[PDB]
């Protein structure tokens, strides 16, 4: 789709070698040598890695490469870190389109110790009561791999409306962490016995109740 | 020292003009480079707008160039971006970067790499209009203990359009915080939490404020999160 | 006749890069020079074919008034008969010249903070430049066997670089404001006169 083709993922080990391929034409990246390479990490501008194909801006370490052949130009990351873990973009000049983007490479370190989830699960605030609102907060962090299942329940009853729940992301200990809420009136809250949040990963569950008394 | 800053209201009601500015501090813009903006829409990629000196010449993405107006003031070192007509598909992260390269008449000026970038501002473009966020305390509970740590955080409930930033006793408390991407409700409003992971012998000792901050309207608030009692 | 417009040359705000010197030739008019051959204010006056005090009952044809900036350490090529990246591929004075160069360091006017990139000089020429010669061209330069067509690459340089100026730099490496003043006789009567 972009102007410049990008693989959409690539998997590295730690401490080995991979290398991103961009992919353009003759009109841009085999036109000319004025190729950069960007590293994006959730949340945060992107930072410059390699700039004109293959020099490297002042703290960028030498583990990270470019180079270019022909209409294919290439990043090559050695020593795979774990903060290397991002997205990676290609850039290049194209003549009459200036400047034109890649769509983007994400790149996962494959090492993985597996991690259950850590399960907190919130009761509506006395604050938040008093404004005759109730929000029940199920935070679930720690853990690897990073899909994870959500499910309420009122007493031992199953609750589906009222639920949102965020797609799993990532934490700044590489491992995964997810939210979901549960809206309630304050009623419904001090009508039942207790509400659950459940959360399943890897095929078994860890659940967390909170009771208005 | 060179420092760039994004400035600009993060909503904007479709068909009508995006209007950003971007501040730079630490070197004069009269003085070289080219001075670009580069967009990215959430979960999206990055697309290059344009770039300018402080002449005034510019250069326009060509998916652009009709709605895109560039322009730089040197007498007060910013230089702005217009986009007019706007849609859904102009909602993104804006940045303002400043090239690599400080001779202005290089080939391909301005349009090769960029080297300082600002935080990025983020524009929505919707007819809603602001609302300001409701924050209540996750109070650290018995239940919420997990030995000699337990979990406290922060809950920021009804507000648009993104973004909420929140930090902890005012950047002191930075370890052991995760704050969660937000959820949209039905309502067409945001909410997120904050929860940081702290000593449990320290609850009744140990003062916890998370600064929930929400540029899109103009407010920041410090919540007090006090043991449950 | 009244004054030559010299004020506007040596009092313009902004100043030309030496690879893309100005010129501006003075014609029907009348100037006292000892107003600046006597300023002091000009950190250098060197005068080659002509006694500066003799421009008084001088007249000639034209006076050519070349202004660039130039780095402070090669204010020394901007003589007859010099060498250097400055004298060969960006300004060159005739061995048989006949006029003035004055200089003066302005450092506090062109030297910015961060380093000013607006100021550049040709790095790269095959052939060295001819007297009073203009080169503006932006042509990649070939430094290899392999051709550049027209991409920059391995030795395949852009043929300007820019002075640095920032205002912690050392004198030598400072910026100094040049006006080269040609004075011309040919059978066109004389009209600009001391
Ligand atoms: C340059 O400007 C100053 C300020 O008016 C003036 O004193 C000086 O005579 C001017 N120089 C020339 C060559 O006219």
């Amino acid at each position: 789709q972009s102007a410049l083709t990008q693989p959409p993922s690539a998997s590295g080990s730690p401490g080995q070698s991979v290398t991103i391929s961009c992919t353009g034409t003759s009109s841009d990246v085999g036109g000319y040598n004025y190729v950069s390479w960007y590293q994006q990490h959730p949340g945060k501008a992107p930072k410059l890695m390699i700039y004109e194909v293959s020099k490297r801006p002042s703290g960028v370490p030498d583990r990270f490469s470019g180079s270019k052949s022909g209409n294919t130009a290439s990043l090559t990351v050695s020593g795979l870190q774990a903060e290397d873990e991002a997205d990676y973009y290609c850039s290049s000049y194209a003549g009459s389109n200036n400047l034109v983007f890649g769509g983007g490479t994400k790149l996962t370190v494959l090492g993985q110790p597996k991690a259950a989830p850590s399960v907190t699960l919130f009761p509506p605030s006395s604050e938040e009561l008093q404004a005759n609102k109730a929000t029940l907060v199920c935070l679930i962090s720690d853990f690897y791999p990073g899909a994870v299942t959500v499910a309420w329940k009122a007493d031992s009853s199953p609750v589906k409306a009222g639920v949102e729940t965020t797609t799993p992301s990532k934490q700044s200990n590489n491992k995964y962490a997810a939210s979901s809420y549960l809206s309630l009136t304050p009623e419904q809250w001090k009508s039942h016995r207790s509400y659950s949040c459940q959360v399943t990963h890897e095929g078994s569950t860890v659940e967390k109740t909170v009771a208005p008394t | 020292q060179v420092q760039l800053q994004e400035s600009g209201p993060g909503l904007v009601k479709p068909s009508e003009t995006l209007s950003l500015t971007c501040t730079v501090s630490g070197y004069s813009i009269s003085s070289g480079y080219y001075w670009g903006w580069i967009r990215q829409p959430p979960g999206k990629g990055l697309e290059w707008i344009g770039s300018i000196y402080h002449s005034g010449s510019t250069y326009y993405n060509p998916s652009l160039k009709t709605r895109v107006t560039i322009s730089v003031d040197t007498s007060k070192n910013q230089f702005s971006l217009k986009l007019s007509s706007v849609t859904a598909a102009d909602t993104a992260v804006y940045y303002c970067a400043r090239a690599v390269v400080g001779i202005v008449v290089v080939p391909a000026a301005g349009r090769r790499a960029f080297d300082i970038w600002g935080q990025g501002t983020m524009v929505t473009v919707s007819s809603a209009s602001t609302k300001g966020p409701s924050v209540f305390p996750l109070a650290p509970s018995s239940k919420s203990t997990s030995g000699g740590t337990a979990a406290l955080g922060c809950l920021v409930k009804d507000y648009f359009p993104e973004p909420v930033t929140v930090s902890w006793n005012s950047g002191a408390l930075t370890s052991g915080v995760h704050t969660f991407p937000a959820v949209l409700q039905s309502s067409g409003l945001y909410s997120l939490s904050s929860v940081v992971t702290v000593p449990s012998s320290s609850l009744g000792t140990q003062t916890y404020i998370c600064n929930v901050n929400h540029k899109p309207s103009n407010t920041k608030v410090d919540k007090k999160v006090e043991p449950k009692s | 006749k009244n004054l030559c417009p010299f004020g506007e040359v040596f009092n313009a705000t902004r100043f030309a890069s030496v690879y893309a010197w100005n010129r501006k030739r003075i014609s029907n008019c009348v100037y006292d020079y000892s107003v600046l051959y006597n300023s002091a204010s000009f950190s250098t006056f060197k005068c080659y074919g002509v006694s500066p005090t003799k421009l008084k009952d001088l007249c000639f044809t034209y006076v050519y008034a070349d202004s660039f900036v130039i780095r402070g350490d090669e204010v020394r090529q901007i003589a007859p008969g010099q060498t250097g990246k400055i004298a060969d591929y960006n300004y060159k004075l005739p061995d048989d010249f006949t006029g003035c160069v004055i200089a003066w360091n302005s450092n506090n006017l062109d030297s910015k903070v961060g380093g000013n990139y607006n100021y550049l000089y040709r790095l790269f020429r095959k052939s060295n430049l001819k007297p009073f010669e203009r080169d503006t061209s932006t042509e990649i330069y070939q430094a290899g066997s392999t051709p550049c067509n027209g991409v920059e690459g391995f030795n395949c340089y852009f043929p300007l670089q820019s002075y640095g100026f920032q205002p912690t730099n050392g004198v030598g490496y400072q910026p100094y404001r040049v006006v080269v003043l040609t004075f011309e006789l040919l059978d066109a009567p004389p009209t600009v006169c001391g």
